[PDB]
């Protein structure tokens, strides 16, 4: 089939200005191209036929040009009523085909510089049953035009507070927002397990010009817990692939800060490992970390001692776990 | 004056046949050189020409749909009928009849009739936004994602699009008023994306003409409150995950993390693309002490993940441990027994 | 331009004969109440409808207000319903205003009133159900003319 390609997808031109829109046919279509205008809730309306012929009753500001492959629709002086989607169509060969459309918009007056929202601290460690105080600062006065959203891992944000101090639908009384002008606070009293999440503030002082803060993550404070360290040599199955992965597990620790060092025959490994950390555990409030050292089989076979050294607040001195290849 | 008017069922069940009628005035099919076409407009897609009729039974069909299409004329009636066989949800669209006049272009069009091809009702009448599925694309490809509203007057509330880069915050991209397609782009996203809507289908869209790897993010659509919670985002869609990468689909290699009070064992799910992969232990029977880690993206462009379990050291040798790995994108399912070497 | 001519205490009922009322977070709702219940639930159910003289009749120009601790006026800015903390001004400059609504009788429907936003032509106040609760919104109604645009206004001195 012939493919009609329209560009751009959207065009913004100031009122009384010239709007030019393009259509490229994938094969020659001679001059058998039409242009249509479409507005919401309405069918397409014919503007141009045979590339350049203005349909009866169509204003003189619309004109069409092109032959063979490249086609153009021009609005000489954009009017408010010209805001619509414009489609090209070819009649040269069956099946008759249409382009994807170009939306034409009015170029708006350049918006005032965005209000910057600053949230503090970036992370908050607080105990269940205690009180958390989340801060929000606006770069200029936003009156009471502020909202608070909570966001849990793998979920969309949810509105908690609107107009700086009013709670949304089914928001517990323990949540309380306050502030006006420039300084804002979200206070969460008697913290429950479900309250630990990321919280974003959003200003809407002069909507549509909205901005969000970068958020504050609220994590469970619990007693220091040293990790249980385990080292895993590569399997023989993997070795056949010409690659060797060595895995180091740091199981159920607290706080999140942990450091892993890889050593191959006492040579410190740098830039050849990757790690990932789990979300805070729902039962014990701990973290776990997994680090993988990648080596070619040839490098793996050339060495003997494989070690991962672990530094954590819960350990008085680093914990090393190792194996000798072959043993 | 010349008018075309279409009529037909709003709803058609899958596999059933759709029958649409075009009643026209101001010209005769038999006594003229004019013709009548059927053209559909799927929400968020190009206009698609289906079938054309000229007197006397000179019928033309879209080659891709010919098998399911029948354009006809009742010899008496001022009507053109379309029958479309074996209806599928992909056939959901606004169906128009249009007149091909003396200028060869479609000079007159009907008001349009929306046709919905749906199995049955599932989820409602709650206020919600439902976004289209996970997207995995190559750089330079174009992409259009959707957000369908239901349980409220979708036409009458602004919908916003929000970007969330991995591990980052919320960035407002733009708003759209579905009733009239009025748009308000963020200065950051103005000219980078196009926001649009299909009023009849209560759907808003976000699109890119040429994707970049830096477009990799979670995209949310959200309703802007009116009356209650004005100007806030009061309702959110579940999000559409978009991945832009030059990497190609590849199922993982599953490797044991062979064990040694407490013992640790696991599986290494290596070199797959794209995300996600699901990992289970003992067909769901083992959950206590399990840690399935976030995947890491390697320099190769492939992901790698590990799933570990801490078990009683006495259980090894007696208790069997299997990790069940499923990578739906490549249709790779692996059950790997993990035992002391 | 507009100039305040008088205010009036009023109970606004929707098509289901439910009373409009504003709570703590300026949240408009519709509830089944008798007029005595509405007087008893004042000042959440009693609206101050200020009538204005218009330099261009379209026809009855009205602002709709409610007194909590302070006075808040019904606004239609950006096609969004909100109650801004302010008093209906004695005089408004332009022919269009976010707070000005044209109140008219609904043709062929004895005593029913419709409120068109002066800022957005063809956009009327209407009532929609949000699963269980009925709520107030702005909606384009010159094509649909939904029954939900029909309100009755009862005086309460
Ligand atoms: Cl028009």
């Amino acid at each position: 089939d012939i493919v009609m390609t329209q560009s751009p997808d959207s065009l913004a031109v100031s009122l009384g200005e010239r709007a030019t829109i393009n259509c490229k046919a994938s094969q020659s279509v001679s001059n058998d191209v039409a242009w249509y205008q479409q507005k919401p809730g309405q069918p397409p309306k014919l503007l141009i036929y045979y590339a350049s012929n203005r349909y009866t009753g169509v204003p003189d500001r619309f004109s069409g040009s092109g032959s063979g492959t490249d086609f153009t629709l021009t609005i000489s002086s954009l009017e408010a009523e010209d805001v619509a989607v414009y489609y090209c169509q070819q009649d040269y060969n069956s099946p008759w085909t249409f382009g994807g459309g170009t939306k034409v918009e009015i170029k708006r007056t350049v918006a005032a510089p965005e209000i910057v929202m600053t949230q503090s601290p970036a992370t908050l460690s607080v105990s269940p049953g205690e009180r958390a105080t989340l801060s929000c600062r606006a770069s200029e006065s936003i009156s009471s035009n502020l909202a608070w959203y909570q966001q849990k891992p793998g979920q969309a944000p949810r509105l908690f507070i609107y107009t700086a101090s009013t709670r949304a639908t089914d928001i517990p009384a323990r949540f309380s927002g306050s502030g006006s002008g420039t300084e804002f606070t979200l206070t969460i009293s008697s913290l429950q397990s479900e309250d630990f999440a990321v919280y974003y503030c959003q200003q809407y002082n002069n909507w549509p010009s909205i901005t969000f803060g970068q958020g504050t993550r609220l994590e469970i404070k619990r007693t220091v817990a040293a990790p249980s360290v385990f080292i895993f040599p590569p399997s023989d199955e993997q070795l056949k692939s010409g690659t060797a992965s060595v895995v180091c597990l740091l199981n159920n620790f607290y706080p999140r800060e942990a450091k892993v060092q890889w050593k191959v025959d006492n040579a410190l490994q740098s830039g050849n490992s990757q790690e990932s950390v789990t979300e805070q555990d729902s039962k014990d409030s701990t973290y776990s970390l997994s680090s993988t050292l990648t080596l070619s089989k040839a490098d793996y076979e050339k060495h003997k001692v494989y070690a991962c050294e672990v530094t954590h607040q819960g350990l008085s001195s680093p914990v090393t776990k190792s194996f000798n290849r072959g043993e | 004056e010349v008018t075309l008017r279409e009529s037909g069922p709003a709803l058609v069940k899958p596999t059933q046949t759709l029958t649409l009628t075009c009643t026209f005035s101001g010209f005769s099919l038999s006594k003229s050189v004019m013709g009548v076409s059927w053209i559909r407009q799927p929400p968020g897609k190009a206009l698609e020409w289906l079938a054309h009729i000229y007197w006397d039974d000179d019928k033309y069909y879209n080659p891709s749909l010919s098998a399911r299409l029948t354009i006809s004329k009742d010899t008496s009636k001022n009507q053109v009928v379309l029958t479309m066989t074996n209806m599928d949800p992909v056939d959901t669209a606004t169906y128009y009849c249009a007149r091909r006049g003396i200028r060869s272009a479609m000079d007159y069009w009907g008001q349009g009739t929306t046709v919905t091809v749906s199995s049955a009702s599932t989820k409602g009448p709650e206020v919600q936004l439902v976004q289209s599925g996970t997207e995995v694309k190559k750089p330079g490809e174009s992409l259009k994602i959707s957000c369908k509203g239901s349980g409220y007057t979708v036409t009458s509330y602004w919908i916003g699009w929000v970007r969330q880069m991995p591990g980052k915050g919320l960035e407002w991209m733009g708003f759209i008023y579905p009733g009239d397609s009025e748009t308000r782009y963020s200065p950051t996203f103005q000219g980078q994306v196009t926001i649009s809507a299909d009023k009849s289908f209560n759907t808003a869209f976000l699109q890119w003409s040429s994707l970049k790897a830096s477009d990799t993010a979670m995209y949310y659509c959200a309703r802007v409150g009116s009356g209650w919670y004005p100007y806030t985002f009061d309702i959110w869609g579940q999000g559409t995950m978009v991945t832009v990468s030059s990497a190609s689909t590849k199922g993982p290699s599953v490797f044991p993390l062979a064990p040694s009070g407490t013992a640790a064992l696991g599986c290494l799910v290596k070199d797959y693309f794209p995300e996600p992969v699901t990992v289970s232990w003992n067909s769901g029977a083992l959950t206590s002490g399990v840690h399935t880690f976030p995947a890491v993206l390697q320099s190769s462009g492939l992901y790698s993940l590990s799933s570990v379990v801490t078990v009683p050291s006495s259980s090894l040798g007696t208790q069997t441990y299997i990790c069940n790995v499923n990578h739906k994108p490549s249709n790779t399912k692996v059950d790997k027994k993990v035992e002391p070497k | 331009y507009f100039g305040k001519l008088e205010s009036k205490l009023s109970v606004i009922r929707n098509l289901n004969d439910q009373v409009l009322f504003i709570d703590q977070g300026n949240r408009p709702l519709f509830e089944d109440m008798t007029d005595s219940d509405a007087r008893d639930n004042a000042p959440r159910t009693i609206f101050i409808i200020s009538m204005y003289k218009d330099s261009q009749p379209r026809g009855m120009a009205v602002t709709i207000s409610v007194k909590a601790e302070k006075i808040s006026t019904l606004s239609a800015e950006n096609k969004i319903i909100s109650f801004k903390e302010m008093n209906p001004p004695d005089n408004i400059k332009d022919t269009k205003s976010d707070i000005i609504f044209f109140q008219r009788s609904v043709p062929g429907h004895d005593n029913k009133m419709q409120f068109e936003s002066s800022s957005y032509e063809g956009y009327f106040l209407a009532a929609e159900k949000e699963r269980d609760l009925f709520k107030l919104i702005l909606k384009k109604e010159d094509e649909l003319g939904d029954r939900s645009i029909m309100f009755t206004v009862q005086n309460e001195a």
